[PDB]
């Protein structure tokens, strides 16, 4: 019940609680701020920001931030991405108002002393290294670089030459701009509405406006390759498609699901998944093959990802950009675009049953668009999707100009142009 | 509107105060272990193999 | 006296002997190998193979080589390029005989052994941080990467994950196919004729034929950017224009010196280059200019290179771009190529003063064309050279496909549609 | 025809087991020097100590 309350204040933030009655609670504080927003002096300040959460503030040492929260038994975490941070914290229903307290001295009154910045400075290059331990990050913020000139060409971590350089001073700018009142958005699951109303009325007292905004993402066309001594070669091959919040941008939505966006079941053959069963006609090796989708507030990624040995890296690319050109020339069966409409809502139903993907989701719309909508507003949008909008998006991508990042023994793959 | 993690395969990495940090949404591009020999990778930063599945209560 | 005798035996070996009358003598075995001949399993085999010219051979131990050749002064070194590789011997004249026969056996008969491989490791990551410490060292490996897909972008540093894994059967493989007998020229400047022959029917005994032959250089428009911390931004940006021995190759020679390649007063202005003329009317703060050209056998890349100031780097490419436009639409002075053509002339005459420079001459005559040309011949050609001939060069540089590599900041620096 | 150090450009690297280490078929970009505050890049191993000159003349 009460599914949720919702309130903007006059300084543009966003405060939504919802009165569970779990004995657990869970706090997140949503903000604008991410490596979109950082230009070419001080790459790197999210990723040393991101890492500063239990250092000294004005209200708690870093020895009482520490103690103070285990003695209870909670948590503090933050996640980030290109385009927003995510401050959270978790207790005990009748604790919950000590670990609210501390979170408001992480993000709104820190303090960046050199010698804990400078010793600080030796977990970027571990937390880098134990990150790109997965071949998929570095493909991925390659493929970023060579698919824009600015504003989200930005890594998330760190560059390499940058690391024992981030001052004291650059810290205490970033949070400055972009840390503001109208771009934050504060989520409670366990609390009350008066209460988190309360808290909130403690960081009004200044950086109430907007904040440092970002440029503009300009789209270069461009090829990143990347010879290393890996096994397996991974590859991706995207175009410009559409920002979030457009009728464009739900037909890419149900376009990944028909060609094939991950599994169902353990160990299966992807049996509904077009682009898995068009590869695998030829190639008989080891590979794997998805759609890959990305959406930001002023555009969009939608193209392939293949995973597959180095002597056969041109058949799997080759393969699975034929079949994307079957669908924009009309081959599009009915019942195919009714079984990808299931898989996109069941997904987001079964993504808002926990306490951290519900607390996730609603932090996002209130970034974005500025309101909430029932999960049954959602449901109607995906059925609205016709035919004719899934044809209009494979076509988009069959005539747009490419983007190509690789890693492995790059002997046999493809150029761009190629 | 809805999220990087519903629609789309961005990044997200995550640091915690008392458990371990980690990094993805896209990320796990399974089906590819029933298909052979995807080894985990050797640490030399150890990093968490659980993910703290460890103390359930 | 006695200008050059020249030999071509039955198994395409080149020998070519003359007969000054110096105290002091010089051998040099030039072969066509190269970083242009290893595919992508064995990238970093050539640079190896030149740290390791004083291990254990069959006929002389490390220890021999190395004592041998100190006891009498003399010197034993290694030069290579991306098409070729020169092993060059000297001492004084009644020594010459027994430095001659260790570079017989550093050359046609090594063996390569797995413990001096396994601590020769260390080394190449010795030479290519000495190397690196020139920023016109990897901007140039950059755009060879830039410009080509194979064959010619290969560096001729090994690449930082495969040091450590060079093994000792791989370099077996690079000297038994590309150190055959008709890919290799003996040169000697203080030698007699006869002599010389009796040395090189002492590896006739096999290799004696053609060797893997060298893939074609297919021409790649890319662009590789590099930040860093560098304090200036070093750009160049080219176009492919002409092959070795053509005559179109020697117009892009004269338009080199128009434009300006170089200095003649020590702390002048460059007067007579009309490429740094046109910066330095809008920028007043510190860089430098030139013209780029190289020449190979297949393929070549003309084009400019700047080193500047980060945010000054757009102005100064932008300048130095429309200069070369203003050659190719007709504004060509008729003065202006005749003093160019008495510096391409009077740079060919001091660079064959030396010992060695005159050596180096000889040898890559003797690789290119297999036979050589007096400096009379040469200087015939150069004033051949017509005002048709350096527009119709300045044209093929304005309408065709470019390619880039940056390194600094580059936060301002042009992309390569921009 | 002609080699690369005439048509300036291509780089080389040069390898003594004697003396010490070089690149250069066109790498010195002179009149670069000119650009004031060009601090002289200190070479770690310290090669071309004089060109070496100890023992030459």
């Amino acid at each position: 019940p009460q599914d949720l309350e919702f309130t903007r204040l006059p300084n543009g933030l966003v405060i939504a609680s919802l009165e569970n009655y779990a004995p657990a609670s869970r706090i997140g504080l949503f903000i604008k701020a991410g490596s979109r927003y950082e230009d070419s002096n001080n790459l790197g300040t999210s990723h040393l920001l991101r890492l500063a959460s239990s250092l000294t503030t004005k209200g708690a040492s870093s020895f009482k931030i520490t103690r103070g929260i285990e003695a209870v038994g909670g948590k503090l975490s933050v996640t980030s991405t290109r385009e927003s941070m995510a401050y959270t914290v978790e207790c005990l229903r009748d604790d919950i108002e000590i670990l609210m307290e501390f979170l408001l001295n992480v993000t709104a009154a820190p303090e960046f002393r050199r010698w804990e910045v400078a010793a600080l400075q030796s977990q970027l290059r571990i937390d880098k290294a134990v990150a790109f331990q997965n071949p998929q990050a570095q493909v991925l913020e390659n493929l970023h670089a060579a698919a824009y000139r600015n504003a989200l060409a930005n890594s998330l971590y760190c560059p390499d030459y940058r690391i024992g350089k981030v001052t004291p001073d650059q810290l205490h700018y970033y949070v400055q701009n972009h840390f503001t009142s109208a771009r934050m958005a504060l989520i409670g699951l366990g609390v009350s509405h008066p209460v988190l109303k309360q808290v909130a009325e403690r960081f009004l007292n200044m950086r109430g406006g907007l904040g440092l905004s970002g440029a503009k993402a300009k789209y270069r066309g461009g090829e990143i390759r990347d010879q290393n001594g890996d096994s397996l070669v991974h590859a991706a091959l995207v175009a410009e498609s559409a920002a979030t919040g457009s009728a464009e941008a739900n037909a890419f939505s149900v376009l990944q699901h028909v060609l094939g966006a991950g599994p169902h079941v353990k160990r299966g053959s992807n049996a509904t998944s077009s682009l898995y069963q068009a590869v695998a006609k030829g190639v008989h090796q080891p590979f794997d093959v998805s759609a890959f989708n990305a959406s930001y507030s002023d555009s969009g990624l939608f193209g392939i990802y293949t995973i597959s040995q180095a002597a056969s890296a041109g058949d799997v690319i080759k393969s699975a950009y034929d079949q994307v050109k079957a669908i924009a020339q009309g081959n599009l069966s009915n019942t195919d675009v009714q079984a990808a409409k299931n898989k996109l809502k069941a997904g987001y139903l079964m993504s808002v049953e926990s306490s951290e993907g519900f607390l996730d989701e609603v932090g996002s719309q209130a970034l974005v668009a500025g309101s909430y909508m029932q999960p049954s507003t959602v449901l109607q949008q995906i059925d609205s999707v016709a035919d004719a909008d899934v044809i209009n998006a494979a076509k988009k991508f069959v005539s747009g100009r490419k983007s190509m990042a690789a890693s492995g023994n790059l002997g046999h793959t493809p150029f761009v142009d190629e | 509107m809805l999220s990087v993690a519903s629609r789309s395969g961005p990044f997200a990495p995550v640091l915690s105060a008392t458990s371990r940090g980690v990094a993805g949404a896209l990320r796990p591009l399974v089906q590819a272990a029933l298909p052979a020999t995807s080894e985990s990778p050797v640490l030399d930063a150890k990093r968490s193999f659980l993910c703290r599945e460890s103390l359930s209560g």
